[PDB]
DNA sequence: AAATTTTATCTCCAGGCGGTATGCACTTTTAACAGTCACCCCCCAACTAA
DNA sequence: TTAGTTGGGGGGTGACTGTTAAAAGTGCATACCGAACAAAGATAAAATTT
């Protein structure tokens, strides 16, 4: 919720502040690079650099964590049940966005194949918000034939992917996702 | 469609992408493992990369090279899983269990050596190298020395490849250096006999010459007491039985198909029900509600089984491989029979979990003996054995069953071993589950389809006891209902449970004989218990030859059933009932705003039991009818003392008086001279008139009441009914039919007679102390001196109990008054009987109340104060009665007492030679299992770190010893009538022989007492404690208050063993 | 162990909160264990007449001597309340007595359970056996039997801090409610009526007065409140539904309702019933999603007498007398 | 050390309470920054078998 | 039922390379609650108590 942009963030950790804090640094050296290789770089000289950087960085960071500790502590208790409702329902739903969003990343890892395709996805592209408008209006049908080339090519489109289908469950067996059938 | 095509080159390209990634880098088994350390680990990698040919052959004799308390709960199932994926032939499960364990730091400890071992030979026997290896570096990995068995296994796996003899010899040289041998690697356990073959083959691929051991002649018992029952110097007179050759191997097959058939069903005796509407409408319900359970159980197998083997994708241990051990059909069946098995009244939760694991072992024993081939060969065994029992066939030597059975060279059995308790607890609680969220049943039974909702069959309910609330299974009221109104005519018995239709299978070995193919115990003990067994097998093999040879005898003897009692039992059961002749009555006969609780109550209560008593009647009843014309076979075992019991316990002969007297013996014998005159005594034994008179008045007196003896006989249940005043009035009526068949035969000389004759001793207890201290003044109360009539004990304390009760009375006490001659020698029996035995005046108040409570004319208000005052005064007139008896049992007492202090149970070895110990513990900390419905609190037996319990091992001790020596007289009488012919077959304290041959078995009863008491065998008991417990050199003063304690045994009196044999009334 | 009464002012106040009645004057006064005989000797003072149930025969004669020419006020019986009608069934030894023959011997008749309050019962609770006490005198008060045969009697007695604090638990108070606050609940009215700390009382051992300071100091970390409470029983307890007969199914169900505190109710109407667990809810007025520690007596009884109006299913229960005992 | 208080009671034929809180040791999870860029999810409609 | 289909247009996570430490999860261990009523008694061990 909005509430929860509200509440306060935990201190960044010692190694972040160091990327952070030497990244423009970095951008004087060699700006066009991949960031991921920077990244590593100042992770290497994070392993090359002497002990009592890393000390005053912990330092700075478990003052700014018991400050967090007091503001995160009194914002808490000030707040109103209907934003606890707020906070529990967000992230109750981001949760439960977060389980799907890979059981459809995992499914379409896993190469499934795709459903028959439809009478209105056909009118859509045959068109090429804006659609949404068009393609309403142009469903009515006074071709009883429009529907019938559909049915054959929904038929085409069903045997092929069935043959996919009865395929693909062999392999998911063969790999050891069985429950997947 | 272009569409259609980019689709099409998208799932292609997807495809393709997932089977690189695949084949570069779900859930799929893993087989190399990961080794912590940096050598090892790179020695694998230059292994594997080396070449396609790589050496793992020289690789195994590379890691072979070098070589330089009770497990916990979690290492014992890991132990059973390994070793169940080894029987069920699930070996990658077991691998990748293995190298999953051995990623992690914490779980890597829990591994030992006996589960490398486990899995090196179960890839061995597949002749594998690759996995093989990778087990080995696992080994060594985890700083583990190789041993006699990976040795073994690495000879078979080269054995079953075929592989030339320069790996092969090589190995032998270096197993041969590092200390080992081959002799001791062809006796090991753990190696099946294919194993010994291939190893075999292996060997003699490099030295031919090498050949095992030869086999020897079987030793024989050379002990004192036992020499002259295995002398080959002698007359024998083996028995054999009636039956020809054909008929016994007809018996053989008709047993074997009923023990792999695993259920027996014999026809219901209950009165027949005429098939009105509502019976045929309920049998019809009852079927359809049948078979949709069997398919809701199908279904919740199989899902089950997916969801644990799932579980054990994920590393984590499960039970999936004892699922797999036995077919979806048997598991739905067995359930399916439990669940018509439950009682109305329900059954515990615990009590459910222990029978549900204890029926499915004995399946997978029984189906690993049938694949295994071993069925063939005992079936081949048995038919050459029963050349020795059969009248026409004959031995070219005649010998003792056991004797036979291992001169022919016995099959070399092996069974399954046990599972550990944590295992047996949770696959029963498991099947338990399953049972009951699989049952479902519609709401409304007699109204078909009002209303659609369907309720479970079995339900959990708490019952409450005191503060403790324990989980119980009850049945809807409503199924109850319907399996009454359906009546069918069927029961349903276990296999083990009925007795067998062929000779039993001699006892050969602690693990092998009674039944053909279900498993037996020798010595009967709760499920986890061991140490018996241990304590069994690290005897010498020579010891149990006598035990054995005893069971052996007692199981082999033909039984047969009592028409005529049969028939007219039936009569009353089936009409009314007649409870006085014990034959329970229907329950339709029946007794039948705060004070009509009080009689509703009651009158249920009423109903109740005399609903049970039906019951368990009605079981004998239907087992006696279905072996009416048939010949059957009761084996034997013993407990953890030596007292030997039947197996079946429904129907056998420990029985009540319909049990002892629908009973008698197959074979028959001519009554002879004083046959006859046996069968009277016994009858006048039985009717308990005559019971302090001799010999010669019992006869005199049967001779006066011949007349009722006959009008008994010729119209039992409308004549003058003389026989129903007797003590035991069923065993009675059997008995005057003998005797008016032997008397009314043209000679009764030659009578044919099947029916035993009971010989029982006096006072066996005080028999046994009287003899161990040598009391002349005890002697000659028991009995074991020659005397003219019968003197007991139990009498003269009645007599002076009376005594004080009228001196009592005679100064105005209420309670003295009011039992003015009720007391009687039955109700201080007991009582003065265990007085030396250690029981407390709390015991003998119980038992008092218990004979008042059953005297049923007694006031019943006055029981308490009844009890109180005849325990007093029974205590107060056995003061000064006992007195080496006292001192002997004070001996062993204290003896005990301070054994028990230091940490360690009791043993002591019988005479014979039979080990025995006691298994009385504290058990202070109590196991749970966590689940769905609820946790099972039980007793983890089998664990020796728990303190034993000062208080029974000190109380049982002076019990326990005396029964142990009253087995041991048993067994030496029944060795030594073996060999004259006799049948012999004994309870406890009771031997039953026929009419003609009481005399011999008198004689030899008489001669065994004597020469067994003629060893001093206090002495060797204070001998053996002292050398057991006190030569320990914990600490000087506690091993010298044992020495002091223990060798310091009572003086023997004065009174010579001999006059016993000229008792007449030692046992009467 | 037994603690009388010896302080005279506590007599007195105590003489005067059990004769609290201006009207209705002759209420006949029970007594139990009276000791020395202070309070007795205080309540004849106020005129109201005594019977003592002595429970040890060393202090009798002295009673017997101070009830001398008092004109029958002061009678007594040698006997033991808490033993009163002994279920094992022999003959009564004299500790014990049958309460038709007690009540015989006194003089009292029966009156119906909707009239007036016959007896009041003055007295301690046992030192070591409340919990035992109470559920006997629930039984008793249940099923109708024993002295409440004879009408509604109150007791008043002395009972210890914490069994009072798990007595007078309530849905608010999740740790102390169990089973039998509900029954004394809804069986009863309580109404604490006076407070006393423990050393107002001198404790009696076997042997006698518990006379050693260094005891006292330990009196003192023993020390906990004496609440007296008094119990009335309701007239309208029974109902149609709930009678005498059907006690024993109430106690299953509240004994199995709290068997598993952290569970709805819905979780133990399938484990005792049959009937369709939702509909009773829904009757009784209450959410699905209800806890048991959330549901006052009144609640429990009407689920109660809601299950068993059911008239459409011919088993309703599963409980049955094979249950018990085992 | 010596007393008091509390507990179980002759052996065998095979016996056991169930739930809820609290602590500790350990391994496994997730959020905290930095920029790049691709994938997934709409937005707003429209059908249909798994 | 519900979720997965196609059109441009819009945006939001996570892919990434990388460490750090608090928060969650897992598996065993001990303790206290229920002290469901239902008379009473004798004796000798087992345990705390001071
Ligand atoms: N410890 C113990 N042993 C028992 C008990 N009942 C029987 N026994 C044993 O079994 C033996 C045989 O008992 P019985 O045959 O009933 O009687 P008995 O002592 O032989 O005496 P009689 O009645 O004269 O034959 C006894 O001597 C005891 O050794 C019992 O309750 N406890
Ligand atoms: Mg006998």
């Amino acid at each position: 919720s909005s509430v929860l942009a509200s509440c306060p963030k935990k201190p960044v950790s010692s190694y972040l502040r160091f990327s952070k804090e030497q990244l423009p640094i970095f951008k004087a050296q060699n700006p066009d690079a991949k960031t991921t290789e920077l990244i590593r770089r100042i992770a290497q000289r994070w392993r090359e650099l002497p002990d009592s950087k890393k000390k005053i960085y912990q330092d700075a960071y478990r003052a700014e964590w018991q400050v967090y500790k007091e503001e995160i502590s009194r914002f808490k208790e000030q707040l109103t049940p209907s934003q606890i409702m707020s906070l529990e329902k967000e992230i109750m739903d981001k949760h439960l966005k977060r389980k799907a969003m890979t059981k459809k990343k995992e499914l379409t890892l896993l190469g499934k194949p795709k459903r028959p395709r439809s009478a209105y996805n056909v009118y859509v592209a045959e068109r090429f918000q804006e659609k949404l408008k068009t393609v309403k209006e142009n469903w009515k049908n006074l071709s009883d034939s429009e529907k019938e080339l559909y049915i054959q090519h929904a038929k085409e489109d069903e045997t092929r992917y069935h043959n996919e289908m009865k395929s693909w469950e062999e392999q998911m067996i063969e790999v050891g996702r069985k429950d997947l059938l | 469609w272009a569409k259609i095509l980019e689709k099409d080159k998208r799932t292609q390209q997807m495809r393709m992408q997932r089977l690189k990634a695949k084949l570069q880098m779900t859930r799929r088994l893993q087989v190399e493992p990961r080794l912590l350390s940096k050598q090892m680990a790179g020695c694998l990698e230059d292994c594997t990369r080396q070449a396609p040919e790589s050496p793992w052959e020289e690789q195994l004799a590379r890691l072979l090279q070098e070589a330089p308390a009770q497990l916990s709960g979690q290492q014992q199932r890991l132990l059973a899983f390994f070793k169940c994926c080894l029987l069920t032939d699930q070996l990658p499960l077991a691998h990748h269990l293995l190298v999953v364990h051995h990623g992690q730091r914490q779980k890597r400890k829990l591994l030992t050596l006996d589960m490398y071992n486990a899995v090196m030979l179960g890839w061995a026997r597949q002749g594998a190298f690759k996995e093989l290896v990778y087990v080995l570096f696992m080994v060594k990995d985890a700083g583990l020395t190789p041993d006699l068995l990976s040795y073994a296994a690495a000879l078979q796996c080269m054995g079953r490849q075929d592989q030339d003899a320069g790996t092969i010899e090589r190995c032998l040289e270096q197993m041969s250096q590092e200390g080992l041998k081959l002799q001791a690697l062809f006796t090991a356990v753990l190696l099946s006999e294919e194993d010994r073959a291939t190893v075999l083959k292996a060997v003699h691929k490099v030295k031919p010459t090498f050949s095992l051991p030869p086999q020897l002649p079987p030793p024989v018992n050379t002990s004192k007491l036992l020499r002259d029952v295995y002398a080959k110097d002698g007359r024998v007179s083996y028995p054999k039985l009636h039956l020809p050759l054909k008929t016994l191997q007809c018996l053989f097959e008709k047993q074997l198909h009923m023990e792999l058939a695993s259920r027996v069903c014999v026809v219901s005796v209950e009165k027949p029900t005429l098939p009105s509407k509502e019976v045929k409408h309920a049998r019809k319900t009852l079927k359809t509600l049948r078979d949709q359970w069997e398919k809701a159980l199908c279904r919740a197998l199989r899902e089950t089984k997916n969801r644990l083997e799932r579980e054990v994708y994920e590393g984590r241990f499960s039970l999936y491989p004892f699922l797999c051990l036995l077919d979806e059909r048997e598991v739905v069946r067995m359930l399916l029979q439990v669940l018509q098995a439950l009682p109305a009244q329900g059954e515990s939760f615990t009590t459910l979990a222990r029978e549900l694991s204890a029926r499915t072992f004995s399946r997978h024993v029984v189906q690993r003996q049938r694949v295994s081939g071993q069925v063939q060969a005992l079936q081949n065994h048995y038919r050459k054995y029963l050349c020795l029992l059969a009248s026409d066939a004959e031995v070219p030597e005649p010998c003792l069953p056991r004797q036979y059975w291992e001169e022919l060279g016995a099959p070399e059995a092996l069974r399954e071993q046990p599972w550990p308790l944590p295992v047996q607890m949770e696959l029963g609680k498991l099947l338990a589950e399953m049972l009951v969220q699989a049952t479902q049943m519609p709401c409304s039974l007699d109204k078909p389809h009002r209303s659609s909702r369907l309720v479970p069959v079995l339900y959990h309910v708490y019952s409450f006891r005191n503060v403790q609330q324990i989980g119980i299974l009850k049945p809807h009221p409503a199924y109850v209902q319907l399996l009454e109104k359906a009546a069918e005519p069927t029961l349903t018995f276990e296999a083990v449970d009925v007795p067998m239709l062929c000779p039993p299978l001699p006892w050969t070995s602690p693990h092998s004989g009674a039944f053909l193919l279900s498993p037996t115990k020798l010595m009967r003990t709760v499920e986890g218990a061991t140490q018996h067994q241990e304590l069994l097998e690290t005897c010498p093999p020579t010891a149990l030859h006598g035990a054995l040879d005893a069971l052996t005898q007692l199981g082999n003897c033909a039984w047969r059933v009592n028409g005529r009692v049969l028939d007219l039992v039936l009569q009353l059961f089936q009409a009314k009932g007649c409870p006085q002749l014990g034959v329970p009555a229907p329950p339709s006969e029946a007794p039948q705003k705060a004070e009509l609780r009080r009689e509703l109550a009651h009158c249920q209560k009423v109903a109740r039991e005399m609903h049970s008593l039906r019951a368990e009647a009605l079981y004998r009843l239907s087992l006696a009818q279905h072996l009416r014309d048939r010949v059957f076979w009761l084996p034997h075992n013993m407990d953890f003392r030596g007292r030997t019991y039947p197996c079946p316990p429904h129907f056998n002969h420990l029985g009540s008086d319909v049990a002892r007297a629908l009973l008698e013996f197959a074979q028959g014998r001519p009554l002879g001279p004083h046959g006859l005159d046996w069968l009277k005594i016994h009858l006048v034994n039985l009717t308990g008139l005559k019971k302090r008179e001799p010999l010669r008045k019992r006869l005199a007196f049967a001779e006066e009441v011949m007349d009722d003896i006959l009008d008994s006989a010729d119209q039992p249940l409308t004549g003058r009914k003389w026989w129903m005043g007797a003590e035991e009035p069923w065993q009675t009526l059997a008995c005057c039919m003998e005797v008016a068949n032997a008397v009314r035969a043209s000679d009764p000389a030659a009578y044919v007679s099947h029916l035993p004759v009971h010989q029982d001793g006096s006072c066996n207890g005080l028999q046994h102390y009287a003899a161990l201290g040598r009391d002349s003044v005890g002697a000659a109360s028991v009995n074991l001196e020659p005397s003219d009539v019968p003197q007991d004990v139990y009498s003269g304390v009645a007599a002076q109990v009376e005594v004080f009760r009228r001196q009592d009375a005679q100064r105005g006490m209420r309670v003295a008054q009011v039992l003015e001659g009720f007391i009687t020698r039955k109700v201080v029996k007991q009582t003065v009987m265990t007085v030396v035995y250690g029981v407390t005046r709390y015991g003998g108040r119980l038992q008092i109340e218990k004979r008042l409570r059953e005297l049923s004319d007694f006031p019943q208000e006055f029981v308490w104060e009844a009890s109180h005052y005849l325990v007093r005064q029974v205590f107060k007139s056995l003061q000064e009665m006992f007195s080496g008896t006292r001192a002997i049992q004070h001996w062993l007492t204290e003896s005990a007492r301070l054994i028990s202090h230091m940490g360690s149970v009791v043993e002591w070895v019988t005479p014979l030679g039979v080990p025995v110990i006691q298994p009385y513990r504290l058990d202070s900390k109590v196991k749970q299992i966590g689940g769905g419905i609820q946790s099972i609190t039980y007793t983890h037996n089998g664990d020796i770190s728990r303190k034993p319990n000062t208080r029974k091992q000190k109380n049982g001790f002076p019990p326990n010893f005396i029964h142990s020596l009253d087995s041991s007289h048993m067994m030496l009488t029944a060795l030594h009538c073996y060999r004259k012919g006799l049948t012999f077959v004994s309870v406890h304290d009771c031997y039953w022989t026929h009419a003609a041959d009481v005399s011999v078995m008198n004689q030899v009863c008489r001669e065994q007492f004597v020469r067994l008491h003629s060893e001093p065998i206090l002495q060797d008991l204070s001998r053996f404690l002292v050398k057991r417990f006190c030569s320990e050199p914990q600490k000087i003063l506690e091993a010298s208050q044992l020495k002091e304690t223990l060798q310091a045994v009572p003086k023997p009196g004065a009174f010579d063993l001999e006059q016993v044999k000229r008792s007449t009334y030692f046992f009467s | 162990f037994k603690r009388y009464v010896t302080d005279r002012r506590l007599a007195e106040t105590l003489a005067q909160i059990y004769l609290g009645k201006p009207s209705r004057p002759p209420h006949l006064l029970l007594e139990c264990n009276p000791g020395p005989g202070i309070l007795t000797q205080a309540l004849l003072e106020a005129g109201a007449k005594v019977v003592a149930l002595e429970s040890d025969k060393t202090f009798i004669p002295h009673l017997e001597s101070l009830g001398k020419n008092l004109d029958g006020k002061l009678r007594v019986i040698h006997c033991d309340f808490f033993k009163l009608d002994p279920r094992s069934g022999g003959v009564i030894k004299p500790p014990a007595m049958s309460s038709r023959g007690l009540f015989k011997n006194l003089g009292i008749e029966a009156v119906p359970w909707t009239a007036d309050i016959p007896l009041k019962v003055v007295g301690m609770f046992p030192s070591r056996g409340e919990k035992r006490a109470l559920w006997k005198l629930a039984y008793d008060l249940y099923s109708c039997t024993s002295i409440y045969k004879f009408g509604r009697i109150e007791v008043n007695m002395f009972i210890g801090e914490k069994e009072f604090q798990k007595l007078m638990a309530d849905p608010g108070n999740p740790d102390l409610y169990h089973v039998l606050s509900v029954i004394w609940q809804l069986a009863c009215e309580i109404k604490v009526l006076h407070m006393e700390p423990w050393s107002s009382f001198d404790i009696y051992t076997r042997k006698g007065p518990l006379e050693n300071p260094k005891r006292r100091e330990l009196l003192d970390q023993l020390q906990q409140k004496l609440y007296l409470i008094q119990m009335i029983p309701r007239q309208n307890l029974f109902t149609k539904n709930l009678t005498p007969m059907n006690y024993n199914i109430f106690f299953h169900l509240l004994k199995h309702c709290f068997g598993r505190r952290s569970a709805t109710v819905i979780d133990h109407l399938r484990s005792l019933t049959p009937l369709d667990a939702r509909d009773i809810l829904m009757q009784i007025g209450k959410q699905e999603d209800e806890k048991v520690v959330n549901m006052h007596p009144q609640d429990f009884k009407t689920l109660f007498e809601t299950i068993e109006r059911s008239k459409d299913c011919a088993y309703k229960w599963l409980y049955d007398e094979t249950l018990e005992d085992r």
